[PDB]
C-alpha cells in the first residue's frame, strides 16, 4: 500500500 | 457490481502525426529497446499494465497516461516518432508511472530501476 | 488578457491533470504529518491559492502569477529529494505548465 498526500492505493507488491 | 476492466491501449500509429526514421530511432529499436526487451526483468513491462489480472482497480484511477515497451516497440516499427527525444519520453513515462504508483523498494520498482540504468547506459551512446 | 488566459486556460488545464491533486490546496502539514514542512518552505504556494488570487484581482501582472506557479514547483523540489514520486508528479505538471504558457497572448 502506498499513500501520497492523503490518497491511498494498493501497489503491485500487495 | 461487476468486473473491473482495462482501458484501451495507447495508440501505435496516427495518420496526423508526422513519421520519420532517423539513425537514432534505428539505434533505439535495434540496440536500446532490444537490450531492455531481453533483460530478465523485462516481462512486467513488455505489455500494458494488466490491472485486471493484477487485481489493481486503482491503477488506471491514478495513471492516466500509461506506457509500456510493447507500445514503444510497435511505435518504433511504425515510424511513429519524429525524433529520438519523443521516443525517450515514452521510456521515461513508463518509468515515472511505475515510480509514482509503487513504493521505493518494491520489486517492480527495483526491476524498473535496473532497466532504467541499462536504458541510460545505451542512450549515452546514442549515435550522431 | 494574459491574466485571463492563466485563469481560464493555464490553470484550468493544470487543475484537470492526473497529478494535480497534491497541488490543488495549501499544504496542511499537520493533517499530512509533515512537521518540518514550514520550517523548510518559507513561501508556500498552491494552485488553489493562485485560483483565488487570479479571481480576486491580486496580481499586478501575469509575470507575478507565473512566479507563484514556479514557487509552487520549487517548493516541491526543495522539500522532497530528486526522483521522489511527488517530485515526478510536480515535474509532469510543470512541463505541461511551460507548454501552456509558451503560447501566452
Amino acid at each position: 500500500w502506498k499513500t501520497i498526500k492523503g490518497k491511498t492505493w494498493r501497489t503491485k507488491q500487495c | 457490481l461487476g468486473s473491473s476492466t482495462n482501458p484501451p491501449p495507447p495508440e501505435t500509429s496516427n495518420p496526423n502525426k508526422p513519421k520519420r526514421q532517423t539513425n537514432q530511432l534505428q539505434y533505439l529499436l535495434r540496440v536500446v529497446l532490444k537490450t531492455l526487451w531481453k533483460h530478465q526483468f523485462a516481462w512486467p513491462f513488455q505489455q500494458p499494465v494488466d490491472a485486471v489480472k493484477l487485481n489493481l482497480p486503482d491503477y488506471y484511477k491514478i495513471i492516466k497516461t500509461p506506457m509500456d515497451m510493447g507500445t514503444i516497440k510497435k511505435r518504433l516499427e511504425n515510424n511513429y516518432y519524429w525524433n529520438a527525444q519523443e521516443c525517450i519520453q515514452d521510456f521515461n513515462t513508463m518509468f515515472t508511472n511505475c515510480y509514482i504508483y509503487n513504493k521505493p523498494g518494491d520489486d517492480i520498482v527495483l526491476m524498473a530501476e535496473a532497466l532504467e540504468k541499462l536504458f541510460l547506459q545505451k542512450i549515452n551512446e546514442l549515435p550522431t
